[PDB]
Order: structure tokens, then sequence, then C-alpha cells
């Protein structure tokens, strides 16, 4: 009946009680049109954003806020808002921002215009409590994530669930990527602010704490040159 | 004072002053997506309802920025944003690009709330979706544990929204209910002849 308060009653959160065709061809297609993962480190605040080519298809952002880091650098939205995003995207092109939960939902879409996008969807990453049952000017107690979808130029479900990671550890759920794949947006995928760990065929991951890199312009231009050109990332 | 009340009237005309100041504001707007214009939403006079407190705002599609833009015009800041998980009787999930499973409702405040019991309850509701445009009842009680006793204002409620310690206004009530002896008096003085027109 009422989850919340059966969540004030026991601190199960109402998300623990959510339970639970063959859309497999699509991820079949998407592993076959993948391009090698791609990955380099940057220290993205001191990096000419420019020397990332050709124009992306779809950008994942992932900057590092402090609210990441309750019990344990962090990007501001002033740092982030100041990103030249516009200036890598292609003129149809997709981004999905990691927002937080708190001033990042309205200061991402602040970001999302100034970069020349609409917000078309809010995809909320639910986390739930199954194993443990404040902001200084929060309300409720956050129990989730929003990452904004915002799309510039001319399936699946808005909401992830997961068990909440423990404690500093930051990594956002995979299920993301799947979504993003899933949509088939075009072949040059990029990750800012992704990690070693993030490391995936399809992409090309930007970030401060990569240990390795092997990108190249031109070679990863090559993935895209004709008559690869506009593959949707879904076909053969 | 403490049972239900209610007001039929189009909000957009209702002359709002004589009802008070409340600790929580409540609305579902019927935003112009895909029907009240984006101009006249701005003009609601939300600021005369509350000096300190909160206001709950239900958006969709792009009334989500709208909201927000309407928000911060009547002198809030948002807070929090509270998503109902909508499930079937099986407690499974039940615009384009993107099914979607949830409906948003931002949380502004406003001035210097004193007294409020933040942090009680999560920020996410999983309840069963009853009629179409039905919203969950878990959210006054969220909103009860919040701000216990006092007075709160829904604007476009509908009859099956009145709920105790609140006042409801919506087209779609049947007539005038008003118990509160400051309420009754300033809309008599008011609208002496109970009409509502300009
Ligand atoms: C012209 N000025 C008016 C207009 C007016 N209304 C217009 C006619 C109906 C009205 O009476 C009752 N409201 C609704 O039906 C209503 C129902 C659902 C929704 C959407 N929700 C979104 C959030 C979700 C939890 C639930 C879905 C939005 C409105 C309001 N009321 C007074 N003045
Ligand atoms: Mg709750
Ligand atoms: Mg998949
Ligand atoms: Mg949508
Ligand atoms: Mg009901």
């Amino acid at each position: 009946n009422d989850y919340c308060q059966h969540f004030v009653d026991t601190g199960h959160r109402p998300q623990n009680f959510i339970r639970d065709e063959l859309i497999r061809l699509k991820d079949e297609l998407i592993a076959k049109s993948n391009t090698p993962p791609m990955y380099l480190q940057a220290d993205i605040e001191a990096f000419d954003i420019r020397e990332l080519t050709p124009k992306f298809d779809v950008i994942l952002l992932e900057p590092p806020l402090e609210e990441y880091y309750r019990e344990t650098k962090c990007w501001t939205w002033d740092d982030i808002m100041k990103l030249e995003i516009d200036e890598i995207a292609a003129p149809r092109s997709f981004i999905f921002l990691w927002c937080g939960s708190g001033e990042g939902l309205d200061l991402g879409r602040v970001c999302l215009r100034k970069w020349g996008y609409r917000r078309c969807e809010d995809i909320c990453w639910i986390k739930t409590n199954k194993n443990n049952p404040l902001d200084p000017k929060a309300v409720f107690q956050r129990t989730k994530e929003h990452c904004l979808m915002g799309i510039k130029g001319t399936v699946d479900i808005d909401l992830i669930i997961t068990e909440e990671p423990e404690i500093g550890n930051i990594e956002k759920p995979v299920e993301i990527f799947h979504i993003i794949e899933h949509f088939c947006l075009g072949r040059r995928r990029l990750h800012l602010f992704g990690r070693d760990s993030t490391i995936r065929p399809g992409w090309l991951t930007v970030g401060p704490t990569l240990t390795n890199s092997n990108y190249n312009a031109e070679t990863y231009a090559s993935y895209f040159s004709a008559p690869n050109s506009y593959l949707t990332g879904c076909t053969e | 004072l403490f049972p239900p009340q209610w007001i039929c009237c189009d909000i957009r005309y209702l002359d709002v002053s004589i009802l008070g100041k409340f600790a929580v504001v409540m609305a579902d707007p019927p935003w112009d997506i895909h029907t009240l214009t984006d101009d006249e939403m701005r003009r609601l006079n939300i600021p005369v309802l509350q000096d300190d407190g909160f206001l709950f705002l239900w958006v969709t599609g792009r009334a989500m920025e709208l909201g927000r833009e309407c928000l911060n015009l009547w002198g809030y800041e948002r807070v929090d944003e509270i998503i109902w998980v909508k499930t079937n009787q099986l407690q499974r999930i039940i615009g384009h690009w993107l099914n979607h499973g949830k409906e948003h409702c931002l949380v502004g405040v406003k001035g210097n709330p004193q007294g409020f019991n933040q942090g009680l309850d999560c920020d996410v509701i999983v309840a069963e979706v009853r009629s179409t445009s039905h919203k969950p009842d878990e959210i006054y009680g969220m909103i009860e544990r919040l701000s216990p006793g006092t007075r709160k204002i829904e604007l476009f409620g509908r009859p099956h929204n009145v709920q105790p310690n609140w006042i409801t206004l919506g087209n779609q009530l049947d007539g005038i209910h008003l118990l509160d002896p400051d309420v009754v008096a300033r809309f008599k003085q008011r609208y002496p002849d109970g009409i509502i027109s300009k």
C-alpha cells in the first residue's frame, strides 16, 4: 500500500518493492558495428576540447560533482558550464548529462541550453537500499540521480533501478550505455570524464584519471570515413 | 478549519488574497504541452499565498523547464524534485525516444520556513496508477508529515483531492464549501453576491 509511510516506519525505500519480444538483435548489431575502444588521458580543464575530432553524434558527460563525495578534483557547475561542448557536437547530435540530484537539476538545464540543446528526456537513476535499510536545502532524503538527455538539430523506459553503490563508489550504472546505444544515434560517441573502468567498444573515453591512451584523431576518423559515414550503429 | 474545504472557480480570476497564508502550496496545472497559456501560468497570483513555506509543482514535458521558470518567477528556489514511479497492482512499472515510467513534482521553498520535518520521507513515490490524471495519495502523507497541522492549498485539484487541512481550488468542484471563519468573512466582503467574474 503506502510505501512512503513504510519507508518512514522501517527505512526501506519505496523503490525496494518494485518487481521485475527480443531487442537482442539491436544489441548484436551494435556489437558488430562498434568501433574498437579509444581512450585518452586529458586534463579537461586545461585541455583544448577542439582537438577531439570529428564532431560527435553522442556525448556522455559525467563531471565529478562534489555531492558524489559526501563522506569521501571536483568540478563545479561553474567549471562545467564553461566547457565548449558546442564546439565538438555534430549539428544533429545528442547529449546525456549526469546532473546529480541538487542544483545540477537546474544548472545542467542551463548548460544544455548554453550548448544549443533542448532537453527531450529526464532519465532517473533510482537507488534501492535492500542491503542497508542531508543537503542543507533538502526537504527530502535524496535516493536518485538524474541524467538529462538533450537533442540539437532536427524500446526503453526513462528509469534505471539498481542498489545504491558503496560509499565512495562514484560509478554510474552501465545501463545508461545500453539506453544510449539502443537509440542507434550514430557511431561517434564520446564519454567525457570516463575512467579506466568505463572504457567500452564503440566509445571514445576522455578523462583525467585514465592511465593509458591510444587515441589518434586520424585513426579515429578512419573509422567513420566512406562508406561508413552515416551508419546508425545498428546496421551491418 | 480542519475539514475539507473547496472553491469551484477559474483560478485565473479568483482573488486568492481572500484565502490567507499557507504552509504548503500544491499545483497540478494544465500546462500547454503537445489548458492555460504560458503567460496565464506566469501571471497566477501564487506570490500572495505564502510568506514562508513550500510549493509542490507537478510538471511534464516542456513544463519541466517552464515550471522552473514560474517557480523562480513566483519567488521560490527549487530545493528538491519528487518522482512518482507508476506501477500496477503487482508492483511492476507501467516524449518520444523513451517511454515514461514516472511523473515529476518540483519542490520549491520561499522565505525561511521553520518547524518543518525535513528529511522524514525520501524523494521517490512508488504507487499504483489509479485513474488517468489522478495523483497519488501518498503525496498528501509526505506533505502532512513534513508540516503537520498547518494550512495547505491545492490549485487545479479535482473533487477526489479534497483533504482535511486543505483548501482545494478547481473548475470542476461542486460549488463553494468554506468553514474557516476568517476565509468566510473575507469571501463575503470580496464576493457579496457569490459570483466570481473579472
Ligand atoms: C481554466 N482555468 C482553470 C482550470 C482548471 N482545471 C482544468 C480542468 C480540470 C481541473 O479542474 C482539474 N485538474 C485536472 O483535471 C488535471 C489532472 C491531471 C493533470 C496532470 N497531472 C499531472 C501530474 C500527475 C500527478 C497527475 C496528472 C493536470 C490537471 C483543473 N481549474 C481551475 N481553473
Ligand atoms: Mg517516499
Ligand atoms: Mg542492451
Ligand atoms: Mg518524453
Ligand atoms: Mg486516490
